[PDB]
């Protein structure tokens, strides 16, 4: 017997994908840890998006 | 109506009737909106933001 994952992964984008999207037809997933780690200094992120 | 001298053609006639009738103009304008506006303002979906 095996574990799998039950349910699809449901991932969905923040407000500022959405305006992004809207003025430059572009988008950075979790771009909220984007700007976060990119203004602190900090050069890694845990995890993809 | 105003009195005159003894034998002046003063006329009889009193209290003439007219009547006016209605001059019709209708005014008209259009507005338009496209396939996507509407879909888009009817079935409001379950998506994201």
């Amino acid at each position: 017997t095996v574990s799998a994952p039950a349910t699809y992964g449901n991932f969905v984008l923040s407000p500022e994908n959405a305006v992004t999207a809207i003025s430059y037809h572009s988008i950075l997933a979790d771009f909220n840890s984007y700007k976060a780690h990119l203004t602190s200094g900090q050069p890694h992120l845990p995890n993809d998006s | 109506r105003v009195a005159s001298g003894a034998g002046l053609p003063t006329s009889r006639q009193t209290t003439i009737m007219v009547t006016k009738y209605s001059e019709k103009s209708p005014i008209t304008i259009p507005f338009e909106l496209s396939a996507a506006c509407l879909t888009y303002l009817r079935e409001t979906f379950e998506g994201t933001i």
